[PDB]
């Protein structure tokens, strides 16, 4: 059958929590005032190493390995910047007004003006972090939201008659993660009305996270033509998947 | 496709 | 305080159903080319904007916002709202997009404009998802208004909007419990509906990128209001 | 400035 549809709510939380990739470090040197092109190199180098952990994290997500290789490639190509962004927003939650790209790389809004076009995307990331802070987002809810982004950001972008069965199994996992979130909120002493409201508030942020990824993805393609960022072979194949 | 290989590793 | 938070769930649906904008018609006497089809779609969209703006005023809580906030929400969500209306109209026309009652298009006709076939397939896919979910008109008017209030709420550089958003969530659940779904089925259908809003946003972004290129390609002269809506996305 | 201002006040 499948290993995801058999997991319970608490076992779902355990698996996702156990699957969490580590928080990588950056080669940032505070003694060197990094310019726009150098600050881009740090984020490109960091995101390149994060993709490798994300790819192996997606394997640990329940149900993801129960899909074809072409489906796995599709979902990640569509959601990689979304998953990076929501991870960044999560790490920055207790650093108001700053984005914790790495434990040694904490950036300010003014430092985002360094790179041209980054200001608007920095402000959206900051506001998303502000939203998680107001909601007091729990880690068990974050890991659910992150694996939802993985299965949802490419499920309507496939489809033939044979591949239609794969679409239905993804929603069965999606519905399972939705039960898990509700299980979490009920455990935290929330009424039914409160659980439905918070469940909606979380999934609406995913609309904004998609907006940031899209606007961000559009910005990444321009710099490839601008040729200001250093080298990154996997990010080029990921960026061209949206082109 | 690098994403294919990394998904197929081990 | 606003008058929207005091409305009952049924009083919220009745306000949204009555505020629903009308289905407009395309220009008659049309095969299509790249310029003629984009002309028809532009003229239809330009006329729908005017109804949408007045539909937004009759949305409970939207008039209680500042005029600057009303401009921001509409500027960021105008294409999303247009698309979820098209997807709703096309629901009972599988494989086709019901742009207007006299303008029903398939995937083949989207190929006369470069890049339109990609967004056509996503719009058709969304329409198929609504059909399989058996989306109701009471649920649709909630989803559309959520798009109005949520798509630009995290870009104000807000407590009133989230209070109304919670009110629409209460309304959506009320519609599902009224139709007879179990508690587990209620929050699952709730989640499925809101996840589709992520793709509708994706479609709007990919579409906005495409509309700005054609204003830069001058394929069809766009109206001033539609250019101010487009320019609002840089 | 913006036409959207006018349509929202009428
Ligand atoms: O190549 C890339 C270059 C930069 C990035 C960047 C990010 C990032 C990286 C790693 C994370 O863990 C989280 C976010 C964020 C979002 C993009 S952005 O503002 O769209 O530019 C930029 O800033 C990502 C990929
Ligand atoms: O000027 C415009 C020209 C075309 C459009 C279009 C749409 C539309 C128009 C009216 C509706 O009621 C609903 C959707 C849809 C989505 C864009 S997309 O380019 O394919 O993306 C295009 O096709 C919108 C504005």
């Amino acid at each position: 059958n499948s290993l995801a549809l058999s997991l319970t709510a608490d076992q779902m939380v355990s698996a996702l929590l156990d699957a969490e990739p580590p928080i990588l470090y950056s080669e940032y040197d505070p003694t060197r005032p990094f310019s726009e092109a150098s600050m881009m190199g740090l984020l490109t180098n960091l995101a390149d190493r994060e993709l490798v952990h994300m790819i192996n994290w997606a394997k640990r997500v329940p149900g993801f390995v129960d899909l074809t290789l072409h489906d796995q490639v599709h979902l990640l190509e569509c959601a990689w910047l979304e998953i990076l962004m929501i991870g960044l927003v999560w790490r920055s939650m207790e650093h108001p007004g700053k984005l914790l790209f790495a434990p040694n790389l904490l950036l300010d809004r003014n430092q985002g003006k360094c790179v041209e076009g980054m200001v608007e995307i920095f402000d959206m990331l900051l506001a998303t972090s502000s939203r998680f802070r107001m909601m007091n987002l729990q880690g068990e809810e974050f890991v659910c939201l992150k694996s939802i982004i993985l299965l949802n950001s490419g499920v309507y972008t496939f489809s033939t008659l044979k591949s239609l069965e794969e679409k239905d199994h993804i929603h069965r996992v999606l519905d399972k993660i939705t039960d898990t979130l509700i299980h979490l909120m009920a455990k935290a002493g929330l009424t039914l009305q409160q659980q439905h409201q918070r469940l909606a508030q979380l999934l609406l942020i995913l609309s904004h996270i998609r907006h940031m990824s899209n606007k961000g993805m559009e910005h990444l393609y321009s710099m490839k033509c601008k040729n200001v960022v250093p080298l990154s072979d996997l990010l080029l194949e990921m960026l061209d998947a949206h082109r | 496709k690098i994403l294919h290989r990394l998904l197929q590793d081990s």
